[PDB]
């Protein structure tokens, strides 16, 4: 249930 | 965390989430000790009873954090890893000792309001703040209850006990490079870090120089919370040789 | 270095909510 972190962080 | 209470910002600067990559989700806790470096327990990257055994690519670490779940924009760090180190003498076979392991970012992080490093004591700091009754302090996202998860930073104060307790509380073998905190029954208070909060900072504040102080790591413990148990931690400064060996590099 | 000085607490000189119970362990 963790938030989507920015894509640049692979 | 359990019985413990949300941590305020910027409580705990040098807090670190250890985050899986794949299945993304929390590993560990963990503490910032430099720019570069991050410090957590060896069992968080290594523990073959569970198949456990990360390389630098299976995670990220999350600085500056204080929801579990959400992505903080403009407060938060991801950083990626560059090298894990685990003790050499890491006894993941028996009792854990010396629960500890270093991790080296890819680049610096940048300090702010709510990333910062914590300090590593020295052997008159350890010496003067390791004492029976002396209270240090715990935090993490782990659980609430040893058997949900907490929505901020949960921490709690605990004293530190006295080793013939801490020893005759379990049948696992204790040694020099361990303590363990928490209240007595008869104390009536309550608290203990609880599974997810592995690898996070045990410290405590010198009344000498009002400086923070790492002294332990959050390494094991039966149950959560339970009566006549507690909850131990790696000891930080007996093994600060083979951290400081591993930073000059 | 200034390890272990919070930028909102210390820095500040502003004291977080049980950090006193710390302090009056230290006997
Ligand atoms: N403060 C408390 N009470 N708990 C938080 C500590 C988190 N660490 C673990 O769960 C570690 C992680 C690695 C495997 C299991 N393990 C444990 O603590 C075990 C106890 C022993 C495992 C074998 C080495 C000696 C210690 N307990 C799990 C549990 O009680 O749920
Ligand atoms: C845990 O994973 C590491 C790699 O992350 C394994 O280390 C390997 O050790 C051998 C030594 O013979 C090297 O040749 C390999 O290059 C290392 N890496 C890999 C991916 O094999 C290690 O063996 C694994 N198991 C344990 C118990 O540590
Ligand atoms: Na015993
Ligand atoms: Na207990």
């Amino acid at each position: 249930d963790f938030e989507e972190i920015p894509e640049e962080y692979l | 965390i359990v019985e413990g209470s949300d941590a305020e910002i910027g409580m705990s600067p040098w807090q670190v989430m250890l985050f899986r990559k794949s299945p993304q989700e929390l590993l560990c806790g963990a503490s910032l000790i430099s720019d570069r470096w991050v410090l957590t327990a060896a069992h968080c990257l290594l523990y073959p009873p569970w198949d456990k055994n990360f390389t630098e690519n299976d995670l990220l670490v999350r600085i500056g954090k204080h929801s579990r779940t959400r992505y903080e924009r403009n407060i938060e760090k991801i950083s990626m890893l560059e090298k894990i180190y685990i003790h050499p003498r890491y006894n993941w076979r028996e009792n854990l000792d010396r629960d500890i392991a270093l991790m080296k970012l890819k680049k610096p992080v940048a300090f702010s309001d709510y990333i910062h490093p914590v300090c590593l004591p020295d052997r008159e700091t350890a010496a003067s703040l390791l004492q029976a009754g002396y209270k240090g302090r715990v935090t993490g996202w782990g659980n609430l209850k040893e058997t949900g998860q907490p929505s901020v930073l949960q921490v709690v104060n605990l004293p530190i006990v006295e080793r013939p307790v801490c020893k005759d509380s379990t049948r696992i073998r204790i040694t020099d490079n361990m303590f363990c905190a928490g209240y007595k029954p008869d104390e009536g208070k309550r608290g203990d870090a609880c599974e997810g909060d592995s690898g996070g900072p045990f410290v405590m504040k010198s009344p000498f120089n009002n400086r923070w102080y790492q002294m332990g790591i959050v390494s094991w413990g039966e149950g959560c919370d339970r009566d006549g148990k507690y909850g131990f931690y790696t000891h930080v400064f007996r093994l600060k040789k083979w951290i400081q060996k591993v930073i000059d590099q | 270095a200034d390890c272990g000085l919070r930028p909102l607490f210390e820095k500040k000189s502003l004291e977080d909510k049980t950090e006193r119970e710390l302090l009056e362990s230290y006997i």
